[PDB]
C-alpha cells in the first residue's frame, strides 16, 4: 500500500526499538493539577488558535503533552451540504507522527476519532449555533505528545481534559459566541499503602500503582453544568457515593484549569 | 505564403498602411496595444488585401465561438427563459432564447424536444459571457432555413477545416471539396449513370455536420465519405477513387 | 452429497419478513442464507436508480462489489426502472452463511423482495449455479461449495421459465463443448426456483386475502 | 478614497505597488512591501531544538509566522527483509549500485502541511499539492546532499567473518502549525537540524535471543555532511519601458498568491568555498542568468546568519 | 474585557443585545471584548471582539467582486462588510431585476455590471440557498471601480457608462452616485 | 440516526415530557421499555450469535466468534450499518462505548484468561439489518448482552498449565457467563438514560430523544444472588442531545429572547446540570431498579 | 542524436503529438478550452492541467513535481487570459525510457527526475500547437549534467539515466522563443562558473542563425503545408 | 463538467435502425472484427495494441517485494488500468470509473484462471521474498472494445518481458543486475485472450462482434467471453443486460473461438517477427 499522495518506506515492514533488559507520589491532590502554560495567538492566519503545555512532574521538568489548536472563523459550507439554521461545529483530533507508537497521518486512528466526537460534544454545547446560520466553524487540534487495554483509556482521558481547554482558549480568540468558558477536567480514585479510598485530582498514572476508576468532566464554570463525562471503573454500587465524589472533584479540577484559560485571556492578548 | 509560429509579430510591410478602413483581424492574430500585430498560433498567414482582413489558417477540431458563426447545437434542457444547449461537447453551455424563432410570440413559441437538433446563428460571443444562440435575424423576421431540424438524420464529426470548405461557397474548385457533389451524381467522371441520390446536408462551424435522407443506406455512404477525406487530406481524384469504392461496396 | 443431479437443496422462503420494511425476504437454499430488506421507491433527501449493498456476515472487496453490480443489473432489466423517473430503489442483502451459489441467493432472494415490496416486475429473475461434472455427463443443477471447488461451477440467471438469460457468470474453465449442457441443466434448475418462489409469494397472498 | 486596510482586501497588488514605489513623500521612501520588511530584507530564522521526548531527534524553525517541527524516529530493519540486500565489501581489492539507502529506501521523509497551518490549507482531504511537491524535494536533496551517510545507519554482527544485521531506518515527519512564509525553506532547514540532533541508540545483536537489541543508556550521534541551507525569493511584477521587476525574498503568503515566479537555492559554505547544491526557476522571465548567479549572493548571505541560529 | 460569560446585569437594569447570551434573569457576556451600553424602553448592552467575521445581515451596505456575469443574475463574492473586512468570504448573487429597478426589462446584465469590477450593494435578503441575495438598486449603490477589457483602469464619466483613458472607449456600467 | 421534526411539534414534546406527571407520547411510564421480540443463535457458524426487534422495527444481527491467540487486543468490536462506510466517526465511538463496558468488567477479562502465556479472544460483529431510521445504541447493547450469553467456548481438557489441548463435542463447552444454578457474573449492559428537565426516562424514543435536555450513556454489570442484586457501574458517556441540532421557533409576533416564552423551542444551548446527571444514575444503579428488570429478561430469554 | 517527432498521433484529442530523442518516447493529449470543475476551476483566469502518466507503476510525488513545474511554464507561453474559465488538459504518457542496465527495477521513486523532463516539455509545445491554443511564443528545453571523473569537467547532453546518477551534478533548462530562461532546475555539487557554461551551452539549442529551435518549425512546417495542401 | 457524455437521441435512432437492417456505421458487417495492428515497443515488455480509432499499450514491471502476510507462499501479479483525461475529457485522475473498476478485475481473472503464470514460479524465498509481476493498461483513446484491446496486449506484453534473471549461490539467492546477467522469459504455459459481445435491440435481437463508442452508449447490454484457442474459457460475463435468448448467446461462443484463434495466430507470428530482428538466427 504506498500512497500515489506521499513518500513510501520499505515494503519490508520495520521493527520498533528494542531495550536490553516505582515513581512516587508527585504533589498534593487539591493542587496537584500540573502547572499550564496557554498562549493564544499561536497561529494568526486561522480565526483563533491556542498551544497548551503541561509539566510531566514536579514544576518544569520536561515538556511531556503539548496540544496545538486551530478554530477556523464562521466558514461558509459546502453549497452541496445541506442548509442548517444552526452553526456546524466539526471537530477533527490527529495524533502526531511522534508517539510512543508511531501513528500514520493518513490512519486518524480508532483512537483519535473518539476522542473527537467527546469534544466535539463538550464544545458544541458551550457554542451559541442559533446567531450564525449557514455558517461552519471547524475546531481542529494536532497533538504533539501525549500523557506520559485498561491503562489506555486513563491516558486518554488527560489529553481530552487539555483539548477542550485548548478550543475553548481558541473559540474566545475568534469571535465565536461561547455560554461560557469550558474547562477540562480529570479525575480518578487510587490505592496508596492500602489507603484505596482517596482520590486525586491529576491521575498521573505510571506513578499510581492501580487506578480503581476515572473521571473527565468539562464544567462550564459559572454556570452549573457539565457538557461532557465519560468515566471507566469497576465500582460497587454500594460504594457509589465516591462516583458523586470523583466527579465533583473533576469539576473542581475543571475549575482550577479554567483559572489558567482565563488568565491566559484575561492577562494582555 | 507567409508561414508564422505563435510570438514571431508579422512585418510592418506586410500589413497595409492605408488606413481609409481600419482592419479587420482574422483567427490567430492578436493585436497588442502599440500598432503591432502577433500571430497568436501556428499557421500559415494569409493577406486576404482585397478584405481588410488577414488570418492565419490553422486546422483544429475544437471550436470557440464567433458571432454570427452559423452552429449545429444540441438541446440538452430547458428553462423558463431560455433553451440551453451546447455547441460542442464539454462546452460551456449555450443560451437559445425561447422567443427567438421565427413567427414566435408570448402566445406562440415552438417547442424544442431534449436531444433534438437544433441549427442557431450565435448571437453573442464574449469572452467573459456564456454564447447566445438565435434562429432568425431580427430584421428579416425569417429564420431562412436556420431553426430545429426534425427529419430522419444522423450528425457526423469534421475537423474545422473541412466544415469551413463546405460552408464556403466554392466547395468544388477553389474549395476542392465535392464529394458531396460527386455522391449526387452530378459529375460526369463517375459514370455510374444513376441518376443521382438524394442527401440532405447541413454544415455548421461547430465542426459537426448534419447530412439527412429518406434512405438509411443514403446517410452512411456520404458521411464516412465525407469522414475519411477530412481525416486524410484527399486529392480529389483520390476522392472520386474513394467515393467509387464507398459505393461499390454498398449494395 | 445424497442428491440426484436434477434434485435442488431444501428451500425455505419467507415473504415480509422484517415487520416493517417498504419489502422483505429471506431464502435459505440449503446450508447458505440470505436475509433482503428493500427500500420502496423513494426520493433520496431518466429512469429510476438501484443499488445493492451486500454484507458478508463474520463468520475480496472487488468480489463483493463485482456481485453488488452483477445483482442490480440482473434486477434492473426485470423491474420496470422506467416507470418511475426521480424515485432511488436499494437494495440491503445481509448473508448469514454460505455453502456455495451466493450468487444464486442473493438474485433470488432479492428478486423475492422486490416482488413483495410490490415494485413492478416483468418477470421472477431467477438464478441456480450448475457444473458439468465431467466424456461421461451428470450435470448438476444444485452447487455444494465442497462441489464448486472439485467441479467448474456457472452460475446463470433467467427471465423466469422463458429461456432468456439476463445473467451469466463463469469464474472457473470449462471446454466450450461442457457449456451448452450446464446451461440448459441450470435453465432447468432456474424454473424450479421459480416454482418455489411463486408459491411462496401465492401462499402469503392467500393469506393475507384471507386476513 | 483610502479607507484604512479595506482598501488591501481590494485592489491588492496596487497596495503592494505604491508601498513598493513610494511617490514623493515626508518619509525615508524606503521600499516597504505591505509585510513591512524591506525586499533585501528577510524573515528572521529562530531555532530550538530539543523539543519532543518521544522523537530520537527534534527540532523547530520558525520564520516569523510560518513553523515547521521536526522529528526524527529510528526505527530497524531487518537485513532479510529488504528485498535486493547484498552483503557490502569494507574496502575493495567500476560498476554503481543505486545506493544503499535508495534501494532499501532507508530514509523516508514526509512533509505534512496541518489543517491548521493556513485558513488555504485544511484537514479531511487528500494531501494538497504543495505539500507533496515539497516532500519529493526534501528526498531529493537529502540523497543528493549525502547529509545522512548510509554507513552510519548499518548495524554490524561483530562476531568474535563481519555481516550486517540491519539497517536503522530513519523516519522524518514534519508538521507546521502555521504557514504565511515559503514552505521550503523552513522545512529543509529544520531536517538538517532534526537530523544533527538526532541520536539513535546504541544496538547489538545478541546472539542467543537472535533478535537486534538496543541498548539503554547507550548514546550515538549521526554524522552529517555538511550544512546545507537555502533561500527562497519571488519575483513581483508590475502587470495585469518594461514592467518594473522586483525580487521578493522569503515571501509572505500574499506575496507568494500575488506573485508568479519564485527561485530556490541550496548552498553550503563550510568548505570555504561557495557551493550551489541546487536551484529552481519557474514561471517568469525575471530571473535571467545575471540575476540567478547574483543571487548566491544573498544566498551566501542568508547561510552565515542561518549557522548562527543552528548550533 | 469581560471573559465568556461574565454577568453583565440583572435583565431588569439592561436589555439583550449583540455580544449578549441571556439566562435565568441574568444577562451575560457571549464573546471576550469590550463592553458598551447605549443609554418607555431601559438601556441595551453589548460586548465586541476588538477582524469580527460578521455573517452578513440584510439591509447591510456590501463591497464586492463579481466573479461572472449571466444572463439572470450576477455572481459577487461578498468581500467586505462596511468597516469589517470578511476573513471569510461568502458568495453573493444579483439579481437582473435588483440591479435597476427603473426600467426593468430593459436592463441587463451584460450593460450593468461586468467581471472583475468591485460593486457596493445592500443585501436585500438571506440566501434561501447557498448563495446569499444583494441589490444594487438604490441609486447610490454602484460599481465603485473597475479594470477594463483591455486592463486599464477606467474613470466614470457618466453614470451608465465607464471611460478606459487610453483606449478612450466607453463601457457602460451602473455606477455610483456618491 | 438524525430524526428531523417541526418545531412546533418538539415544543410539544419537550412540555409533555416537562410535567410533574411525565405525559410520554406513548403513555409508556418512565420505567417501562417497549414490547421486543428476540432469538438466540440465529447466526450459524459462530460460538455465539443473536438477533433482536424493536417497536421501531429497527433490527440487528450480533455473533461472537473466538479463537485463541498468544499472549494486539483481547476484545474486538465491528459495526456494520447500511448506509454508512467503516469509517464513519460515530460508528467507531459507538463500538467504542460498548467496548469499553466488556473490558472494564475485570470478571468477563478474567474469563477470558487461560493461561499466563495464552488468551482467548472474542471477535464481535454487529449487523444492523434494518435501515438505521433511529439511534442504534440500545438495540446493540441488549443484542450484544444475548449473543455473549449463548456463546459457548470449547472446555479445554489442558490442566491449565500446560500449553492448551480442546474437546470436540460442542455440548461439552461450557457456556460463557453461565446461569445461576460460585458467584455467577451476568454480562455486561449498555442503555441510554434520557432527561428532560427534572424528569428521567427510558427506553428513549427517537421522537423523544430529539428534545433531550440532557442524554447519558450508564453501563453497568452485576454480580447474581445464588432487594434483589449487587451491581457494579463501569462506563458513562455523554451523547449530545441531538435537539441541538434542530430548527429553531419563530415566536408568535430581542436577538435572544428576554423571557423564555412558552411555544417556542430553542435548541437547548446550556450543558447538563450536575444535579441531574448524579440523579439520573442514582435511579440507574438503585436496587430493584430498572437495570435488574432488562437483565433478568434477558436471562429468561430462550437459548439456541 | 537527432529528435523525432509526429502531431496528431492520437485522433480523437483536440491535439496530440509524440516525441522521441535520446531513448525517450513521449505521446502527449492536448484538450482545448473545456469547462472546468469549480473545484479545479478559477474564474478570472484559465487553469491549466498537467498530468504524467509514468510508463510503468503508479504516479509518484516526483510525478507529482514534475506536472507543477511544467504547468507553471506553460502557462506563460499559453494565453490563459483569452478564455476565462477554460481548463486546458495536458496529458503524458510516456512510452519508453533508456534502460539503467546496472540496477534492477524499482516501481516507486521519490527523487525528482530531471532527465524525463526535458523531452516533455518539448513533446507538450508539439501538441499545443496542434491543439491551436493561443500563445505569447514557443520555448525548448533540453537538460546538461556533468560528469568530473575525466578531470576538469565533461558536459553530457540530454541525459541518460544511469549517466545522471554517476554524474556529479545535473542541470535542466527551458527557453522561450524569444531568448529568456522559463524554467531552470539542477541538483548535486557544482559552481556557479559551471552552470553559467551550462546555460550557454543550453543557449544554443535557444539561438540558432541538436537544433531545437528549427526541429519544432519544421516538424511543424511539414504538417501545416500537409495540412494546407487544399490551397492547391 | 457533466459526468457522461450522452448521444444526441437522433443520432441514437440511426444506430439502432441501420443495426436492425444490418448496415454499420463502421462500413462492415456485425460479425468484422475491426482490423487489429500489434506493435512491440523496442524495450522488453511494452506493447501496444490498436483496433481502429482505440488504442491501448500495456507494460510489464517485476519488483522484487515482501509477501503478504495472509498468504507466504504466493507472490502478487497485478493488472492495473487506469481510465486517463486523455482518454476521454471527462475522465478525472485519481476518481474512480465503473468501467475502469470493471475492466481490472476481469481481465485479472482471464490470465489467472487459465493460469498461465504460476504462482508457484514467482516465489524466491516463502518468508520474505517474492515477484511482483504486473501490467498496466494505459487507455489511449477510447472508442468501443477497451477490453478486448486490453486482453491482447496485456497476454502479448506479458510473454514479451522478461524477468531479471536469478541464480542461487551458496544456498543464497542473488536477484541478478541486468548488465550482471541476461534476461529470462517468462515461463507461460498457455495464453488466454478476450472478446466482447455487444446486443442492441430488446430480447437481444441484435448482436454486434465489435462496438465503436456511440454503439457503446446505445446498446442494451454484452457479454464477454474469455476463451483459450484449445477451447478452454477461463472466465464468461454477461454481468448485466436486457435478457438474451440462451442459444444466442451458445453461438456466439463458438463464433467467439474462431475469433480467438486467428488472434493466436497473429501474436505468436508477430512475436517471432520481432525475435529475428533482435536475434538472428
Amino acid at each position: 500500500m504506498t500512497d500515489r499522495r506521499r513518500i513510501n518506506g520499505p515494503a519490508g515492514a520495520t521493527i520498533p526499538p528494542v531495550y536490553e533488559d516505582a515513581l512516587k507520589i508527585r504533589s498534593r491532590p487539591s493542587n496537584i493539577i500540573r502547572k499550564i502554560y496557554l498562549k493564544t495567538g499561536v497561529t494568526p492566519s486561522a480565526s483563533g488558535s491556542a498551544y497548551l503545555e503541561l509539566e510531566t512532574s514536579a514544576n518544569s521538568g520536561v515538556s511531556g503533552l503539548k496540544l496545538s489548536c486551530t478554530v477556523h472563523g464562521p466558514r461558509s459550507l459546502p453549497r452541496s451540504s445541506p442548509f442548517s439554521p444552526h452553526m456546524v461545529v466539526s471537530t477533527h483530533v490527529k495524533y502526531a507522527p511522534f508517539a510512543t507508537k508511531q501513528r500514520r497521518g493518513y490512519l486518524r486512528d480508532p483512537t483519535e476519532r473518539d476522542l473527537g466526537i467527546h469534544l466535539e460534544a463538550a464544545l458544541r454545547g458551550a457554542i451559541i449555533a442559533d446567531r450564525w446560520p449557514k455558517s461552519g466553524v471547524d475546531i481542529i487540534i494536532s497533538i504533539i505528545e501525549g500523557d506520559q487495554q485498561g491503562d489506555e483509556v486513563w491516558d486518554m482521558m488527560n489529553t481530552l481534559s487539555g483539548c477542550i481547554t485548548v478550543a475553548s482558549a481558541a473559540l474566545a480568540d475568534a469571535g465565536i459566541d461561547c455560554v461560557d468558558t469550558v474547562a477540562g477536567g480529570v479525575a480518578a480514585l487510587v490505592q496508596d499503602s492500602d489507603g484505596s479510598p482517596e482520590i486525586v485530582v491529576d491521575p498521573i498514572p505510571s506513578e499510581h500503582r492501580k487506578i480503581l476508576a476515572a473521571c473527565c468532566v468539562a464544567y462550564l464554570p459559572m454556570r452549573d453544568e457539565v457538557t461532557n463525562l465519560w468515566f471507566r471503573g469497576d465500582l460497587p454500587a454500594s460504594d457509589m457515593d465516591l462516583y458523586t465524589e470523583l466527579v465533583e472533584k473533576g469539576i473542581q479540577a475543571s475549575r482550577s484549569a479554567n483559572r489558567v484559560l482565563v488568565d491566559c485571556l484575561t492577562e494582555t492578548v | 505564403r507567409p508561414f508564422v509560429l505563435p510570438g514571431e509579430t508579422i512585418d510592418p510591410s506586410l500589413v497595409p498602411t492605408h488606413p481609409k478602413h481600419p482592419l479587420r483581424l482574422g483567427p490567430g492574430l492578436r493585436h497588442v496595444p502599440p500598432s503591432d500585430i502577433i500571430p497568436t498560433v501556428a499557421g500559415q498567414l494569409i493577406t486576404n488585401l482585397n478584405k481588410n482582413s488577414m488570418w492565419v489558417e490553422y486546422n483544429s477540431q475544437r471550436y470557440v465561438p464567433t458571432q454570427n458563426d452559423l452552429v449545429l447545437a444540441q438541446v440538452l434542457r430547458s428553462t423558463q427563459d431560455s433553451y440551453l444547449c451546447l455547441i460542442t461537447p464539454h462546452t460551456p453551455p449555450a443560451t437559445l432564447p425561447h422567443l427567438a424563432f421565427e413567427s414566435a410570440t408570448k402566445k406562440t413559441r415552438p417547442q424544442l424536444q431534449p436531444g433534438q437538433l437544433v441549427y442557431a446563428r450565435v448571437s453573442l460571443a464574449n469572452r467573459h459571457m456564456d454564447p447566445e444562440l438565435e434562429c432568425v435575424n431580427p430584421s428579416t423576421g425569417k429564420a431562412d432555413g436556420l431553426g430545429p431540424i426534425t427529419g430522419p438524420g444522423c450528425v457526423f464529426e469534421v475537423s474545422l477545416g473541412f466544415a469551413r470548405r463546405l460552408l464556403m461557397a466554392k466547395s468544388r474548385e477553389e474549395g476542392k471539396v465535392g464529394v458531396l457533389e460527386m455522391l449526387a451524381g452530378e459529375d460526369p467522371s463517375i459514370g455510374e449513370a444513376g441518376a443521382g441520390l438524394a442527401f440532405e446536408t447541413a454544415v455548421g462551424r461547430n465542426g459537426r455536420v448534419w447530412v439527412g435522407s429518406e434512405d438509411v443506406k443514403t446517410v452512411i455512404i456520404v458521411g464516412r465519405a465525407l469522414q475519411e477525406t477530412d481525416r486524410g487530406n484527399l486529392t480529389i481524384e483520390g476522392q472520386r477513387k474513394l467515393v467509387r469504392r464507398l459505393l461499390r461496396e454498398m449494395r | 452429497d445424497g442428491r440426484r443431479w436434477n434434485e435442488l437443496r431444501r428451500v425455505h422462503a419467507q415473504i415480509r419478513t422484517q415487520a416493517a420494511a417498504d419489502g422483505s425476504s429471506y431464502l435459505e437454499m440449503g446450508h447458505t442464507k440470505v436475509m433482503c430488506v428493500v427500500t420502496g421507491p423513494s426520493e433520496p433527501g431518466k429512469e429510476a436508480e438501484v443499488v445493492v449493498s451486500i454484507v458478508i456476515a463474520g463468520f475480496n472487496d472487488k468480489r463483493i462489489i463485482e456481485m453488488q453490480s452483477t445483482v442490480a443489473n440482473a434486477l434492473s432489466a426485470s423491474l420496470h426502472t422506467h416507470l418511475f423517473p426521480h424515485s432511488q430503489i436499494t437494495i440491503s442483502l445481509h448473508v448469514l452463511s454460505q455453502d456455495g451459489s451466493l450468487l444464486a441467493a442473493l438474485i433470488n432472494a432479492a428478486t423475492l423482495a422486490c416482488v413483495d415490496a410490490g415494485i413492478p416486475m416483468t418477470d421472477y429473475v431467477v438464478a441456480c449455479t450448475a457444473g458439468s461434472t465431467s466424456e461421461n455427463a451428470d450435470p448438476l443443477l444444485d452447487l455444494n461449495h465442497q462441489e464448486e471447488q472439485e467441479l467448474p461451477w456457472l452460475t446463470v440467471a433467467t427471465l423466469g421459465e422463458s429461456d432468456k438469460v439476463a445473467v451469466l457468470v463463469c469464474e472457473s474453465r470449462v471446454q466450450v463443448s461442457r457449456l451448452e449442457g450446464m446451461l440448459a441443466v441450470g435453465v432447468d434448475g432456474c424454473k424450479q426456483i421459480r416454482a418455489i418462489l411463486d408459491h411462496v409469494v401465492r401462499q402469503k397472498g392467500r393469506r393475507m386475502i384471507r386476513e | 478614497t483610502f479607507p484604512r486596510g479595506i482598501f488591501a482586501k481590494l485592489s491588492p497588488h496596487p497596495y503592494l505597488l505604491r508601498t513598493l514605489c513610494p511617490d514623493p513623500s515626508n518619509s525615508s521612501s524606503t521600499p516597504q512591501r505591505t509585510n513591512g520588511r524591506r525586499p533585501n530584507e528577510a524573515r528572521p530564522f529562530r531555532v530550538n531544538l530539543g523539543s519532543l521526548s518521544h522523537a530520537h531527534g527534534s527540532a523547530l524553525v520558525r520564520a516569523g509566522d510560518t513553523t515547521v517541527l521536526c522529528g526524527v524516529r529510528g526505527e530497524v530493519l531487518p537485513v532479510e527483509r529488504i528485498p535486493l540486500f547484498r552483503q557490502p565489501d569494507v574496502n575493495g581489492s567500476a560498476t554503481v549500485g543505486r545506493g544503499e539507502l535508495k534501494e532499501y529506501d532507508l530514509l523516508v521523509p514526509n512533509i505534512e502541511l496541518a489543517t491548521g497551518s493556513a485558513p488555504q490549507f485544511l484537514p479531511g482531504v487528500p494531501p494538497t499539492a504543495l505539500a507533496q511537491t515539497l516532500s519529493t524535494r526534501v528526498y531529493s536533496l537529502l540523497h543528493s546532499t549525502r547529509l545522512v551517510s548510509a554507513e552510519e545507519l548499518r548495524i554490524w554482527y561483530r562476531p568474535v567473518q563481519d555481516r550486517v544485521v540491519a539497517y536503522w531506518v530513519l523516519y522524518i515527519d514534519l508538521v507546521f502549525l502555521s504557514f504565511d512564509g515559503n514552505p521550503f525553506d523552513v522545512a529543509w532547514a529544520a531536517v538538517v537540524a532534526a537530523l544533527r540532533d538526532t541520536k539513535l541508540p546504541v544496538a547489538r545483536w545478541d546472539p542467543d535471543r537472535e533478535m537486534v537489541v538496543c541498548s539503554k543508556t547507550e548514546t550515538m550521534k549521526l554524522t552529517i555532511k555538511g550544512l546545507p541551507i537555502a533561500c527562497s525569493a519571488a519575483v513581483f511584477l508590475e502587470k495585469e519601458e518594461k514592467n518594473r521587476h522586483w525580487i521578493l525574498l522569503d515571501p509572505d503568503r500574499l506575496e507568494e498568491s500575488l506573485c508568479k515566479e519564485v527561485i530556490t537555492m541550496v548552498v553550503d559554505f563550510s568548505d570555504g568555498e561557495t557551493r550551489i547544491r541546487a536551484i529552481e526557476k519557474q514561471g517568469g522571465t525575471v530571473f535571467g542568468r545575471e540575476l540567478i548567479r547574483s543571487f548566491a549572493l544573498v544566498a551566501e548571505d542568508r547561510w552565515k546568519v542561518v549557522k548562527e541560529v543552528m548550533k | 474585557l469581560a471573559l465568556p460569560g461574565q454577568l453583565l446585569g440583572p435583565i431588569s437594569k439592561y436589555q439583550p443585545g449583540p455580544g449578549t447570551h441571556v439566562h435565568e434573569s441574568n444577562l451575560y457576556s457571549s464573546l471576550l471584548g469590550t463592553v458598551h451600553v447605549t443609554q418607555a424602553e431601559l438601556p441595551t448592552i453589548s460586548v465586541s471582539a476588538a477582524k469580527r467575521e460578521i455573517l452578513p445581515e440584510v439591509g447591510n451596505i456590501v463591497l464586492c467582486r463579481v466573479i461572472r456575469i449571466t444572463p439572470r443574475q450576477a455572481v459577487v463574492t461578498i468581500l467586505v462588510c462596511g468597516d469589517t473586512v470578511l476573513d471569510a468570504e461568502w458568495q453573493g448573487l444579483i439579481r437582473v431585476q435588483d440591479i435597476r429597478a427603473t426600467e426593468k426589462d430593459r436592463v441587463k446584465v451584460y450593460e450593468s455590471f461586468r467581471p472583475g469590477d468591485i460593486v457596493r450593494a445592500e443585501v436585500i435578503s438571506l440566501g434561501d440557498q447557498a448563495n446569499y441575495y444583494l441589490s444594487t438598486a438604490r441609486n447610490e449603490l454602484g460599481v465603485i471601480l473597475a479594470t477594463s477589457e483591455a486592463g486599464n483602469t477606467m474613470y466614470p464619466v457618466s453614470w451608465r457608462e465607464y471611460r478606459d483613458p487610453i483606449t478612450g472607449l466607453t463601457e457602460l456600467r451602473k455606477v455610483a452616485k456618491p | 440516526q438524525h430524526v428531523l421534526l417541526s418545531p412546533a411539534e418538539l415544543a410539544y414534546l419537550h412540555a409533555s415530557l416537562s410535567l410533574t406527571p411525565p405525559i410520554r407520547p406513548d403513555g409508556r411510564s418512565p420505567t417501562q421499555f417497549r414490547p421486543l421480540i428476540a432469538e438466540t443463535g440465529i447466526l450459524p457458524g459462530a460460538n455465539g450469535s443473536a438477533r433482536v426487534c424493536f417497536a421501531d422495527g429497527t433490527e440487528a444481527i450480533v455473533g461472537v466468534k473466538a479463537e485463541v491467540e498468544k499472549t494486539a487486543s483481547w476484545v474486538e468490536i465491528t459495526v456494520e450499518i447500511p448506509g454508512v462506510r467503516d469509517d464513519d466517526s460515530g460508528m467507531v465511538f459507538l463500538a467504542q462505548l460498548l467496548g469499553e463496558a466488556l473490558l472494564a468488567d475485570g470478571e468477563f477479562v478474567k474469563k477470558l484468561w487461560i493461561n499466563r502465556r495464552y488468551h482467548w479472544k472474542l471477535y464481535i460483529d454487529i449487523l444492523l439489518i434494518s435501515p438505521p431510521l433511529s439511534y442504534p445504541l440500545p438495540l446493540l447493547s441488549l443484542t450484544t448482552h444475548l449473543a455473549l450469553l449463548s456463546t459457548r467456548l470449547p472446555r479445554l481438557k489442558s490442566e491449565g498449565d500446560e500449553d492448551p489441548y480442546f474437546d470436540d463435542d460442542w455440548a461439552v463447552a461450557p457456556y460463557l457467563f453461565p446461569r445461576s444454578s460460585q458467584p455467577t457474573t451476568r454480562p455486561p449492559i449498555t442503555l441510554l438514560v434520557m432527561a428532560v428537565g427534572n424528569n428521567i426516562l427510558f427506553d428513549p424514543s427517537k421522537e423523544e430523544l430529539a428534545v433531550a435536555d440532557v442524554a447519558l450513556a450508564v453501563s453497568v454489570t452485576a454480580t447474581d444472588v445464588d432487594r434483589g442484586r449487587k451491581l457494579r457501574l463501569l462506563s458513562i458517556r455523554t451523547i449530545d442531545p441531538p435537539s441541538r441540532l434542530t430548527p429553531p421557533g419563530v415566536p408568535n409576533s430581542i436577538s435572544e429572547p428576554i423571557e423564555p416564552i412558552e411555544g417556542v423551542w430553542r435548541a437547548p444551548r446550556g450543558g447538563a446540570k450536575r444535579l441531574v446527571l448524579g440523579a439520573l444514575v442514582q435511579k440507574v444503579l438503585e436496587k430493584g431498579g430498572v437495570v435488574d428488570e432488562v437483565l433478568d429478561a434477558l436471562e429468561g430469554v430462550e437459548l439456541t | 542524436t537527432a529528435p523525432e517527432a509526429a502531431l496528431g498521433v492520437l485522433p480523437r484529442a483536440d491535439g496530440s503529438a509524440r516525441y522521441s530523442h535520446a531513448g525517450y518516447t513521449v505521446t502527449a493529449s492536448v484538450n482545448g478550452p473545456i469547462e472546468a470543475q469549480r473545484r479545479d476551476e478559477h474564474p478570472y483566469e484559465a487553469h491549466v492541467d498537467v498530468i504524467v502518466r509514468p510508463a510503468a507503476g503508479v504516479g509518484g510525488t516526483r510525478e507529482r513535481h514534475l506536472e507543477s513545474i511544467l504547468q507553471s511554464s506553460f502557462a506563460q507561453i499559453i494565453l490563459v487570459k483569452s478564455f476565462p474559465r477554460s481548463l486546458i488538459q495536458i496529458v503524458l504518457q510516456v512510452e519508453e525510457s533508456p534502460e539503467n542496465e546496472y540496477v534492477n527495477t524499482k516501481l516507486v521513486q521519490a527523487s525528482l527526475n530531471f532527465a524525463v523532463m526535458p523531452a516533455l516539455f518539448q513533446t507538450a509545445m508539439l501538441a499545443l500547437l496542434s491543439a491551436g491554443v493561443p500563445m505569447r511564443a514557443t520555448a525548448t528545453a533540453t537538460a546538461i549534467a556533468l560528469a568530473s571523473e575525466n578531470g576538469a569537467t565533461k558536459t553530457l547532453i540530454d541525459p541518460s539515466p544511469r549517466q545522471v546518477e554517476l554524474a556529479q551534478s545535473v542541470h535542466v533548462f527551458a527557453f522561450t522563443s524569444q531568448d529568456e530562461l522559463l524554467l531552470a532546475e539542477s541538483e548535486g555539487d557544482f559552481t556557479i562558473k559551471e552552470w553559467d557554461a551550462a546555460y550557454e551551452t543550453a543557449k544554443n539549442i535557444c539561438c540558432r542563425p541538436p537544433d531545437l529551435r528549427h526541429f519544432i518549425r519544421s516538424t511543424m512546417e511539414a504538417k501545416v503545408a500537409t495540412d494546407l495542401h487544399w490551397k492547391s | 463538467m457533466p459526468r457522461e457524455v450522452e448521444p444526441s437521441l437522433s443520432e441514437r435512432q440511426f444506430v439502432l435502425q441501420a443495426l436492425q437492417e444490418g448496415l454499420r456505421l463502421d462500413g462492415r458487417q456485425l460479425d468484422q472484427y475491426r482490423p487489429l495492428s500489434l506493435t512491440f515497443g523496442d524495450q522488453y515488455g511494452v506493447a501496444d495494441v490498436t483496433f481502429g480509432k482505440t488504442r491501448v499499450l500495456a507494460k510489464a514491471s517485476a519488483e522484487v517485494t515482501v509477501p503478504y502476510a495472509d498468504r507466504p507462499l504466493d507472490g502478487i501479479f497485478t493488472i492495473a488500468t487506469e481510465l486517463s483525461p486523455m482518454t476521454s475529457p471527462t475522465f478525472e485522475v485519481n476518481r474512480p470509473t465503473e468501467t475502469e473498476v470493471l475492466l481490472s478485475r476481469l481481465l485479472e481473472k482471464t490470465i489467472r484462471r487459465s493460469g498461465a503464470l504460476d504462482t508457484e514460479s514467482l516465489c524466491l524465498v516463502a518468508g520474505q521474498k517474492c515477484w511482483s509481476i504486473r501490467v498496466d493498461v494505459h487507455v489511449m483513446s477510447h472508442d468501443g472494445n477497451l477490453v478486448d484491446a486490453a486482453c491482447i496486449a496485456v497476454v502479448a506484453a506479458l510473454r514479451h518481458f522478461r524477468k531479471p534473471d536469478t541464480s542461487i549461490e551458496s544456498g543464497v539467492l542473488t536477484i541478478y543486475t541486468p548488465a550482471e546477467r541476461e534476461p529470462v522469459p517468462l515461463s507461460w504455459l498457455h495464453t488466454p485472450f478476450c472478446v466482447t459481445w455487444s446486443f442492441f435491440g430488446d430480447e437481444g435481437e441484435i448482436a454486434v462482434l465489435d462496438a465503436t463508442w456511440l454503439e457503446e452508449q446505445v446498446r442494451v447490454g454484452s457479454c464477454t467471453i474469455s476463451m483459450n484457442k484449445h477451447g478452454e474459457i477461463c472466465q464468461i460475463a454477461k454481468l448485466g443486460g436486457t435478457p438474451v435468448e440462451a442459444v444466442s448467446l451458445l453461438q456466439c461462443t463458438s463464433i467467439a473461438l474462431t475469433k480467438v484463434k486467428e488472434f493466436s495466430d497473429l501474436v505468436d507470428k508477430k512475436l517471432a517477427e520481432d525475435f529475428k530482428r533482435r536475434n538472428p538466427g
